[PDB]
RNA sequence: GUGGGAGAGGGUGGUGGAAUUCCCGGAGUAGCGGUGAAAUGCGCAGAUACCGGGAGGAACGCCGAUGGCGAAGGCAGCCACCUGGUCCACCCGUGACGCUGAGGCGCGAAAGCGUGGGGAGCAAACCGGAUUAGAUACCCGGGUAGUCCACGCCCUAAACGAUGCGCGCUAGGUCUCUGGGUCUCCUGGGGGCCGAAGCUAACGCGUUAAGCGCGCCGCCUGGGGAGUACGGCCGCAAGGC
């Protein structure tokens, strides 16, 4: 119900998930999906086959749409990463660039004591 | 800081004749100034410690120049300190 | 690989305000490069490290920036 | 008194009614402080590494005075007062350290 | 003395961006999170993820090092003021003014205590969820003192180079920080590695000595009992010598 036809999609991954957003030119989002939104419910979400299937949730969410060229920013390391990324080239949507933009502090805030 | 200018005032008023540098008497007031540039720096600043302990040096060492002068000639030790104003 | 120093002209290390030159010492990102990329010795770098954070400051020289690759 | 340079990053979006009144502002901060100026270079409209201010950009100022060195944290504080004023960096002068000479 | 030099040395004020949390708004559905798997937890009062704006506290990514500074503890954004130590060149000045150092005095990570603040993240105790034969634990979700600041106490440590300080002497090679020099290099002062002679029970040390000497202080005399008892000094207490 908007025809947007091009924006931005992130790729939150994490050791525990992967969970994408599809959003405009802008930063407003459209449609997402995730690991847990597709029927994987336990460990299995943070899996390159749950981040593949999610990402291609969303993709074809985002041709409702009308969404055809597709920026894509990816945040955090995680198993299936890569995997969301390539399952994103081939869903028909052109991705246009691609851009790692993961939150690195200046040393600022103590972590928890796992990752000490 | 202490510059030039003002280091030069002192020798040349405490030195025991022209071209003197190092007379026992010039090093005791050189080390007097530094005494008195610190001693008004550690008022403020009471928690400075590191600086603290520079000023006990200076005066060990100018402690150490008396008590040598005063072993040889103890009249220019007495006009050393009342032109001074110490002990 | 070429290094920065090697390919460059006489220019001031304590100039904060040339970012034309000073671009050429951050990596794709903001980051400040080694002294293995940057060719340069070591009281060098620790004088174009201060003059790169003084840049920051006046918004010449980037914090950080956004990797377009992987 | 030591030599100091002064850059000062104000708001580019000023007509010259209030361009003139901040920098003859600025001249009459630095009468009060005492600033000797020597020399000045203005850059003006530069693109910024990072917005400042929501504002992608920002006017460039630059003197090189001589002044008394206990006033300089005072005159700092005189100049971020206004608004239109964003950046204020004052450096104390040195010898141009040249490399690969 | 003169002239130069490097530096997270210290104190004070100021200041910059990234990130976390929380708030406001926009947009947007059904879960997020977390683990070896999970559950408590949070979510329809709309979270997680995304964009914008705002507040607050704490810590300084890259540079960054096997690096530098300091007597030790210890010291990392940037700017300015105050400020300490130290090193090199000149061979100018004083003319043994030196070394160590029982007491004394000052400093002394963290934790802990007092008064008043501050409180984002982390997190003893504690509240839960799991694991387990049991869980008074490792793993997971919350969370107070505290960590931060000001002022005053506390005086402990694997406070470690497990090596007290100063000086003279005794092959070199190599890497390095920083000065000077007639700048393949030479010459100082630091920080590392191999190694002559020699020392050592051996491992190993070896111009930064654990070698050869000299001066002075501290300390040791089998283990458990025990850094305990008593006494004393100190401390608000914990407790310390
Ligand atoms: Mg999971
Ligand atoms: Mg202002
Ligand atoms: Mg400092
Ligand atoms: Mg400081
Ligand atoms: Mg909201
Ligand atoms: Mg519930
Ligand atoms: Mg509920
Ligand atoms: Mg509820
Ligand atoms: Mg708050
Ligand atoms: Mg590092
Ligand atoms: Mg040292
Ligand atoms: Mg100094
Ligand atoms: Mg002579
Ligand atoms: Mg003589
Ligand atoms: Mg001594
Ligand atoms: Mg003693
Ligand atoms: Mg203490
Ligand atoms: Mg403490
Ligand atoms: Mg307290
Ligand atoms: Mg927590
Ligand atoms: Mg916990
Ligand atoms: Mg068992
Ligand atoms: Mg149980
Ligand atoms: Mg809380
Ligand atoms: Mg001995
Ligand atoms: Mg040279
Ligand atoms: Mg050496
Ligand atoms: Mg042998
Ligand atoms: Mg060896
Ligand atoms: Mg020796
Ligand atoms: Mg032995
Ligand atoms: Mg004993
Ligand atoms: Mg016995
Ligand atoms: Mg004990
Ligand atoms: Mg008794
Ligand atoms: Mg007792
Ligand atoms: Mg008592
Ligand atoms: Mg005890």
């Amino acid at each position: 119900k908007r025809q947007v036809a091009s924006g931005r999609a992130y790729i939150h991954a994490s050791y525990n998930n992967t969970i994408v957003t599809i959003t405009d030119p802008d930063g407003n989002p459209i449609t997402w999906s995730s690991g847990g939104v597709i029927g994987y419910k336990g460990s299995r979400k943070g899996t390159p086959y749950a981040a593949q299937l999610a990402a291609l949730d969303a993709a074809k969410k985002a041709m409702a749409y009308g969404m055809q060229s597709v920026d894509v920013i990816v945040r955090g390391t995680g198993a299936g990463r890569e995997q969301a990324i390539r399952a994103l080239q081939a869903s028909g949507l052109q991705v246009k660039s691609i851009v790692d933009d993961t939150p690195v502090p200046h040393n600022g805030c103590r972590p928890k004591k796992k990752f000490r | 800081p202490i510059t030039k200018e003002e280091k030069q005032k002192v020798i040349q008023e405490f030195a025991r004749f022209p071209g003197d540098t190092g007379s026992t008497e010039v090093q005791v007031a050189l080390l007097t100034l530094r005494i008195n540039r610190l001693s008004e720096h550690l008022k403020v600043h009471k928690k400075d410690h590191h600086s603290h302990r520079g000023l006990l040096m200076m005066v060990g060492q100018r402690r150490r120049l008396l008590r040598y002068l005063q072993r040889e000639d103890p009249e220019r030790y007495r006009a050393l300190i009342e032109k001074l104003g110490i002990r | 690989k070429a290094k920065v120093k090697a390919t460059l002209g006489e220019f001031d290390l304590r100039d904060y305000r040339n970012v034309e030159v000073l671009k050429r010492f951050l990596s794709e990102t903001g980051k400040i490069l080694p002294r293995r990329r940057t060719g340069l010795s070591a009281k060098e770098q620790r004088i174009l490290a201060k003059t790169i954070k003084r840049a920051r400051i006046l918004g010449l020289l980037p914090f950080t920036e956004k990797l377009v690759r992987k | 008194m030591r030599r100091y340079e002064v850059n000062i990053v104000l708001n580019p979006n000023l007509d010259q009614s209030q361009l003139a009144l901040e920098k003859e502002i600025i001249q009459r901060a630095l009468e009060n402080y005492g600033a000797r100026v020597e020399k000045v270079e203005e850059l003006g409209l530069r693109r910024l590494a990072y917005p400042i201010a929501k504002d992608p950009q920002g006017y460039f100022l630059w003197y090189q005075v001589e002044m008394p060195e206990d006033r300089v944290n005072d005159l700092a504080r005189e100049l971020r007062i206004r608004d239109n004023v964003r950046r204020v960096m004052v450096v104390k002068s040195q010898e141009p350290f040249l490399a690969n000479a």
